[PDB]
This record gives structure tokens, sequence and C-alpha cells, in this order.
RNA sequence: GGUUGCGGCCAUAUCUACCAGAAAGCACCGUUUCCCGUCCGAUCAACUGUAGUUAAGCUGGUAAGAGCCUGACCGAGUAGUGUAGUGGGUGACCAUACGCGAAACUCAGGUGCUGCAAUCU
RNA sequence: GAGAACAGAAAUCUCCAGUAGAACAAAAGGGUAAAAGCCCCCUUGAUUUUGAUUUUCAGUGUGAAUACAAACCAUGAAAGU
RNA sequence: AAGCUCGUAUCAGUUUUAUGAGGUAAAGCGAAUGAUUAGAGGUUCCGGGGUCUUGACCUAUUCUCAAACUUUAAAUAUGUAAGAAGUCCUUGUUACUUAAUUGAACGUGGACAUUUGAAUGAAGAGCUUUUAGUGGGCCAUUUUUGGUAAGC
């Protein structure tokens, strides 16, 4: 590249460089109305990564973004559910945490407990008469690119039902068909539970045995077979309904001790002193 | 100096004829460049010449101006 | 250098008013500099004025 | 004919800056504006909408009406021999809160520190800003700053 | 370990003069030479001189990906007999050939389709393309990690026990 | 201190060529019954975390690197400019008086910082 | 720029580089890159009721434009527009 | 011209302090765009004579420029602020707004006097009605367009 290119070029964003945030959407996302002063805007940001699932509420600050409730699909393991973190009904069940989680915080888990009747219904989170409204956040996909049956709208079914207000609609939840306005409820209610990994485990097991093995090890090994996983998770939805507070991982060691082990392996920079002798001695060379 | 004195006579206004103390078409005075010279900091391209720097790569800087 | 005259009470020639030395006044000074004379008085100048 | 239109003149008042251009960043839109602000007008080239005219470019006004994207600005505008209120609706784009007050603020803060902490002590309290005032007197020392004489040079040439 | 070379995708692309009954003629033998329904191509503008026109649907090609692009390329190869000059090899690591029939490859004649040739080209990349196909943190291959065409030769010459001119 | 999610300022962060990376994380990677999308499960969707790899991405370091940033009585009080004279000069223009004051150039140093939440020898 | 039967400087196909050197009905100047450009899907807000404001300005008219209120709609998972 | 309401009150063809806006002078072209002199080193299965030249490009340089070019960028002019219609504390109203007495706007009650918030000046400040003449201009310094120039 020549020195005119280089002098003249223009940077994008940090985060548009590496990738990660669209600016377009985020300014629709995060501005205020100017006449409601500081209320603030509330994003359920939604990420799926390999093998996780996370799922955060935040606002936005001058200084920064702030977090007020995060939930992960690693955490999961302590409500019943330890196979398939990353599932369609890995995000339902993670929805629903980070919506009774934020709901207790905030003092408003009397009120609005959701709906403990699921059947793959579509509704919204109606106020009550004389008393608080629901809290309001809005869904933040991020990158991902909308589609019907995606398991973005998968947290975003468990976190409505969870008591918490977001505005959606039905035509991108599984079981929509293109050709009649409707959603089947039946369809979206096997997904909630897992329907559609029951349904592949007795017909992969009766097609072959050595992909059956290959796939699904764990749920052998556990003695789990494809008429329990139903169960676990609405096990696993009651479970968070009890105590849906957050309880960080015990620390092996302490923060200190961390940084030490870190910085042995990390390179450090030279000075100028020792950056002369280097051109000089390669002078010399 | 002669020949300048006669093209004067073609141009309205004043003209001065000047020596430049400088070394033919360079920006570098006469005995400043005798130093760079004899110091092996220039080379000849066309007819002017290409100077050394302190800056840049050595790896660029060693194959140009191999006596320095 | 009109208005400036006005502020420091110089409407006529031959006038004369004494001024504090300041940031604020040595800049009006300058605008006035081609139609005034001035100096530092001394004792016997102020007390015979 | 002569060319009066709206954005006449403007070839240069309304570029954006140097290797500054694209998106607006969020800051932008986060600051919060109320009526009685102090904020000052310019104009942002990439958004079209709620643009000033160019006669307000680098005007300072009062904030008396707040929108859901815009603010309501108070301008006095020189006309003739007097001066009239001009009213502009502006986006949030083209505004910056005002440096030229928030300071005045920060001394008035200092005054009533230095009037209470001088309340129960010291008379004259001594709460007003001076210009810059004429140099006391002082001794200057030759202990190794020998003064060393400087004459005019001649004339010479180099070219 | 995991830098071995591999096929990404085997077009087949046949540019027709014109349209018509030629061009969807020449789209009939795809569909089943790759199993798979081809698409067409339109031309970009207007020269008078091909006997082309702006947006004209010229042109028809198809991309197959798989061991199933092998099992063409293998057949393909029988025409060429194992053999490619030093140039077909691209500085990126691709490489491509053209043939003048398609018959030889096993199709039958059937006087209703006709003749036609094809042009093969293979793309080469190693795993870890992803990153410069994904959506989010798309990136670029490092150095060391890019086909060249020094590696593309020698993939070609350990395998198909073929030669290069 | 390392890593991830969401950011703020938007190159001290970019670009080119090399080298290094414990743990976790991230990634590449495996599969096509189901929702979904394609000429092509490459992109997009779903399923498994199982079969594998740090090769790449990613992070850090190296370079009398390019670029970028900061500073300097470096250039330069130079160019330019407000005000003044019955100043110079045929003119073109220029000098002086009271004020303001550049850019290029030269040289030196620098090569991201930081907010919220979670996690890891 | 490097590649592929007819195929050549320009037909179609593939890869790499590419801060916009393209395009955006028209004159010119601004503005714009996961868009304001290209392609695809759905639509009629190019709608209803009357006020305030900016430019030309006498602070008259006309033209054009800006930000809301009260309705009714379009689009999108949504914030929004 | 007639006055009217008031009289220490705010004002000012001005400076200072703090904070904005601008793209002219100058400067720049081994920075973008457009002009422009000279060679040098490379590059062709891809210009044309000839068995090696002339053009084309690419790389590092070189001379000179721009009212309708530009990264940088003055001087002079130019916007706002420097308090009682202010600051601080506590808590009243609403059909607006918020997940929420959350916020927004306007208030009750309490505290802080004129070195009460830079300089200088202030033939007092503010306000209203009505009507005359005028609506051919010209000259000088500086900036500047057309024109060879002009007491143009
Ligand atoms: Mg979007
Ligand atoms: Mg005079
Ligand atoms: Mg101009
Ligand atoms: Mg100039």
């Amino acid at each position: 590249k020549s020195s005119a290119y280089s002098s003249r070029f223009q940077t994008p964003f940090r985060r548009r460089r590496e990738g990660k945030t669209d600016y377009y959407q985020r300014k629709r996302l995060v501005t205020q109305h100017k006449a409601k002063y500081n209320t603030p805007k509330y994003r359920l940001v939604v990420r799926f990564t390999n093998k996780d699932i996370i799922c955060q509420i935040i606002s936005s600050t001058i200084t920064g973004d702030v977090v007020l409730a995060a939930a992960y699909s690693h955490e999961l393991p302590r409500y019943g559910i330890t196979h398939g973190l990353t599932n369609w009904a890995a995000a339902y069940a993670t929805g629903l945490l980070i919506a009774r989680r934020t709901l207790q915080k905030l003092g408003l888990d009397e009120t609005y407990k959701g709906v403990e009747e699921v059947e793959g219904e579509y509704e919204l989170t109606e106020a009550v008469e004389d008393g608080p409204r629901p809290f309001k956040v809005f869904l933040d996909i991020g990158l991902q690119r909308t589609t019907t049956g995606a398991r973005v709208f998968g947290a975003l079914k468990g976190a409505s039902d969870g008591g918490l207000y977001v505005p959606h609609s039905e035509n991108r939840f599984p079981g929509w068909d293109f050709e009649t306005e409707e959603i089947d409820p039946e369809l979206l209610r096997s997904y909630i539970f897992g329907g559609h990994v029951s349904q592949y485990m007795e017909e992969l097991a009766d097609d072959d045995e050595e992909r059956f093995s290959e796939l699904f090890k764990g749920y052998l090994a556990d003695d789990i077979d494809a008429d329990s996983l139903e169960d676990i998770y609405t096990s696993a939805h009651e479970a968070i309904r009890a105590d849906p507070a957050f309880k960080p991982t015990e620390k092996k060691f302490t923060k200190e001790q961390y940084a030490a082990e870190s910085k042995k392996y990390r390179q450090t920079k030279l000075s100028k002193e020792e950056r002369a002798a280097r051109v000089a001695a390669k002078i010399a060379a | 100096v002669e020949g300048l004195r006669r093209a004067r006579y073609k141009f309205p206004g004043q003209q001065k004829i000047i020596l430049s103390k400088k070394w033919g078409f360079t920006n570098l005075d006469r005995p400043e460049y005798l130093k760079k010279r004899e110091a092996g900091e220039v080379k000849d391209d066309g007819a002017f010449v290409k100077f050394l720097s302190k800056k840049g790569s050595l790896e660029n800087n060693i194959r140009e101006f191999p006596e320095y | 250098p009109r208005k400036v005259l006005q502020l420091l009470r110089l409407t006529r020639i031959n006038s004369g008013t004494f001024v504090k030395v300041t940031k604020a006044t040595l800049e009006l000074l300058k605008l006035i500099e081609p139609y005034v004379a001035y100096g530092y008085p001394s004792y016997s100048t102020i007390r015979q004025l | 004919g002569k060319s009066h239109g709206y954005r006449s003149r403007t070839r240069y008042m309304f570029q954006r800056d140097f290797r500054k251009h694209g998106a607006v960043h969020l800051s932008t839109y986060l600051k919060v504006y109320k009526v009685g602000d102090i904020v000052d007008i310019k104009a942002n080239g990439s958004i079209q909408k709620g643009m000033p005219h160019k006669f307000y470019q680098g005007k300072t006004g009062v904030v008396y009406n707040v929108t859901k994207s815009s603010v309501g600005v108070i301008i006095n505008k020189m006309v003739g021999n007097r001066y009239l209120e001009k009213r502009l609706n502006l986006r949030v784009e083209h505004i910056k809160h005002s440096k030229c007050r928030q300071e005045f603020l920060e001394r008035v803060k200092a005054n009533a520190a230095k009037r209470a902490e001088a309340k129960a002590q010291g008379v004259a309290v001594q709460l007003k800003r001076q210009p810059a005032q004429p140099r006391e007197s002082r001794i200057v020392s030759t202990e190794g700053n020998v003064p060393q004489t400087l004459a005019p040079v001649p004339y010479e040439t180099f070219i | 370990p995991m830098r071995d070379l591999k096929i990404e995708k085997l077009v087949l692309n046949i540019s027709v003069g014109e349209s018509g009954d030629r061009l969807t003629r020449a789209s009939k033998v795809l569909e089943q030479l790759s199993g798979q329904t081809p698409v067409q191509s339109k031309a970009r503008y207007t020269v008078r001189t091909f006997g082309i026109r702006r947006n004209e649907k010229i042109a028809v090609h198809v991309t197959v990906r798989g061991p199933k692009a092998e099992e063409i390329l293998e057949r393909g190869l029988k025409v060429k007999e194992y053999q490619l000059r030093d140039r077909n090899f691209s500085a990126t690591g691709n490489f491509g050939f053209g043939i003048d029939e398609h018959i030889d490859l096993g199709i039958k004649y059937d006087p209703s389709i006709g003749i036609f040739g094809m042009d093969f080209y293979v793309v080469m990349n190693r795993p870890g393309a992803r990153v410069t196909r994904r959506k989010r943190c798309k990136g670029t291959v490092g150095n060391s990690h890019k086909t060249t065409k020094e590696d593309t030769v020698s993939w070609f010459k350990q395998k198909y026990d073929a030669d290069v001119l």
C-alpha cells in the first residue's frame, strides 16, 4: 500500500472493525425520547456462541453500558439440564431464568408471575389494573439473521413467559407456516420441551446404531432415554421459578494469584535503550 | 555570467545575477556536500542524487549505499 | 477609537484624565495611540494639576 | 440571474471534517437537554433533517422546548436596527452543550465555599475577579548568568 | 495437521453465444451431469459484435460441492489424460480447464440435445476458510495458511498420478 | 494479569512482514430427522460438545518499518496581517513605528486507553 | 492483477487487492459502505383535521422546508421509521 | 414635535476573562484532484519498427502552478456567558412521563446582601402616538471586478 493511501484512510469504529456491533441498529435501539430525559431503555441481549448461551439486561450510559442482570446457559446444570446447553429448549430455560432473576431484584416478582401452564400460546404480559406496569425490555439479536424457528426467539419466548413485557409477534416462532396467518400451539409446545430432539433420538436409534452411539453418548452413559427429557425440562422450569437468584461459582484462587500466573506467559515490550542496541549490533554484524 | 547578462535585455524590469553558494542544483552548501560525499551518503540517479537518512528499514538502507 | 475616547472622558483636544494600569485598560490605550500622549505622572505633576 | 437558495454558499460550511465522515457516535444521542440550557449550533452535513439555516451556524441560544428527537432554541437576530427573537426546531445532532457557562457555575460554587469559610473568621471576603496586574519589583542575579553581548549581523545572500 | 488441501467447490460454466432454445438445451445436460438445477447469467452490457445485448441471458453455469464434485472431476480428467500445462494454475492456488464435447464423459448423444463444451474450474482451500465467509467477526486468512500455486501443483501431483508440462 | 458478552472515545487502535501463546474462554471443526434458506447445509437454520486441531481467526511481541499521535526558543518572531505618517520610490513596490502571529521543514518521544457483568493458575 | 474449449482489448465463470477512484432521473456543490448504492419481499404516510416555526422579508404574500399535537394506516421479531 | 411611566437603573459602535463558530491571506504538491520540466532504475505469450530502438505503464526522485484544487491554516471582523428573574436545603400539585413518587414543569417553607460576583463610562432610563423632507448622489485611504487605459 502506498503512503498516500494510508495517510488518507479513515479507520472505522473498533467494534465495527472487529465485526460485533451494528451501529445502524444500535442507534435506534438505544436512542430515547428526549422528553423522557434520563429514562433508561433496557435491551434483552441474547448472544449464541458455541456450547454457550448468554442473556443480559443492559442499559446505556456515556461511560459505557451497564448490566442489570445476566444469565448463562452453563449455569443450568444446577437446575437439572446438563445436556444440550445450546439447543432451542436451552434458550427457553435461559430466557426464563433471566426474566425471573430480573423481576426478583427489582421487587416485582410477586406481581406478574407469568405463565405456569405453557402450551405454545402467543400472549403478552398484560398490566394489572391499579398497579405498577410490567418491566419492559426490547429484544437485541445483534448480527443474528431473523428466521422463523431460530433459537434467539426461543429465549424471547421464555423471557416473555417469565413475566417480563417484551413486544413481539408470533410469525417467527416454530410452527408458523407462511401459507396461513396463524400459529400452531402444539408444534411450538413440542420445541419448548425438546420435542424435536426426542423424535430424532427415537428415529436415529431405529435407523443406525453407530451414529446413535457417536451422538447422544452422554445420554446413554447417564441413563436418559428419549421420553425422559420431557420431565427434566418441566422440573428445570419449576426449579428456576423457586430460586432464580444468582450464585457465583466459588473461586479456587484469588485474583492476585491469577495475575501472577498470567504475567509469566506474557511477553513484555523493550526499552528505547535496548532498541538502539539491537540496531547498533545489527549494523556491526 | 556574461550569458545571463545578455538575457537581461529581453526581460522587463530589474534582475540580479547572484553566485550561489550551493553545489550545483542541490540544496546543500559547498562544504556540506563534500562531507556527505566523502562519507558515502550520496548515490547518483540520472542527473541528480539520492541521500541516506537515519530512518527506514536497515535491510533497505544496507543494499543501497554499500560503502557506508 | 472614537468610542474609547468617550469612555476615557476625552471629548476635546488638550483634555486629560488619570487611568489605572491593568490588562483591561492597556488594550484601550493601544486603540487610541495615534490620538493621545500619555506617560507616568510624578507627585509634583499630580499636585499642581 | 442571481441564485439565493436555502443552502447557497454552504460548500465548505456543511462539509464533514477530514477523516471524520460516516455515522454519528452514540454520545450525541445520549445527552439530555432541558428547558433553560445554553446550547451552540453546528450543523452536521450527514443529517439532512432538522438542519439549521446557514445564518445560525456558530450561534448560541437557549432551549425553550423539548420534543421526541429535537429541541427548540431561542436566537436573537439583528434585523435592521433592532433584534428579533427566532425560534428554531433542530435535531439533537446539530447542537451540543455550551461550555461558556459550565465553568461559570464552578465559580459560583467556589464563591459560596470561600464566602462560608470566611463568614466565621475574616471580614472582606473579596469574591471579585481582577484583571492582570503590573508586575512587582524583583532582583535578577548574574551568578552563572553573566549577560552576553549581541550585535546586528551583516547582510548575506545564502541563496 | 489441519492444513490439508481440499476442494472447496467445482463450477461448470457453459458460455452460450445467445439465448432461446440454444441456451436451455445446453442447460439440460447440467441437470443430470451434476444432479443439480443450474442457473443462468445475463450479459452485463451490449457490444453489437459478439451478438449479445444487455440482460440477454447468454450463459448458464452450476457449482457443486462435496465428494460428488470429486467424481465429476475424475470423469473430467480422463479427457485431458491427467495432463495439464504449467499454466491453468492461478497464483491464488486454483486451477481449471475446458473441454470441447460433453458426450465423452458418458453422456448419450441425444440429437435433440446436441454437442456442447464445458469449462471446469476448481477452487482449493484449507479448513478454517469459514472466517472469510461468516457474517460475524469476518476476517482474513494468514499468509502461511493461504494456498499458493506451487502447493496446488504439488498437491495435484501426489494424487491422480498426473504430470504438469 | 489472561479470556468472553455489551460498550465509550474512534489509528497511540490502522497497514506490511515475521515470531510466540500455560489455563480457561473463543474459534475452527463433526452431523442433516426436525424449523428454516440456497444452483450448492459454502453463507443462513437446526442437532451433538461427541470424532479432532491450535493450522487459521484471535491476543501479545519484534522492525534505524509505512502511517498516525504528541511536543520542541527546529524552522520563525520568518510569511501574512490590524493601526500610523505632508515616510522612500517615476512606477512596480518597499522600509520604519505600535500590536497580533502561521504552514511546510527539522528533531525528539510515543504505538491504545478505559466503563459494566461473568469466568480462569 | 492472476486463471478457464471456441473466447480475441471488451461475452461468461473463479480467486486476490480495492476509503469509494462506482452508483444515487437532471446542472453543480454537499452527503452516504453490514448504506442513502445493488437485488429481493411487503405496501400506499404522495392520507385526514387545523395551528406553530425557518428561508426570501416590510418580519406582507407566494413557493419550498422544519418540529410537534389529534386521528387513521404501512412496514419490521422489535426498538423504531 | 407632543409628551407619558419612573429614577438608581440597566444599558454601551469599548476592553478583559472563559467558551464557540469560519476556510480568506499565507502555505502545500517526494498529501488527494487537475496542470507541468527533466532524466534514472524496472516491467510485455498483451503497441509498433528492428534482433533491439521508440512509445506505454510501475517504483524511487526532480523543476514549476490553480477565482470556480486542498491536508494544515492566521490577522481583522463575529455568537454567548460573567448572578436576586441567582445558588443551596427540605417537600406540595398534575389527566404528562417512569417497572416504581421515577422524572419533567411550576410552587410552599428555610438560609445566603450589595468587593452581590471582571474593567471603563453612563447630559438618567424605559415607552408611546403622530407627521415633514428624502428615495438622481459624489470623493479619498485600504480591499476588490470588467477593461490596454480613462477625471471610465
Ligand atoms: Mg437489522
Ligand atoms: Mg491622516
Ligand atoms: Mg469561500
Ligand atoms: Mg494564495
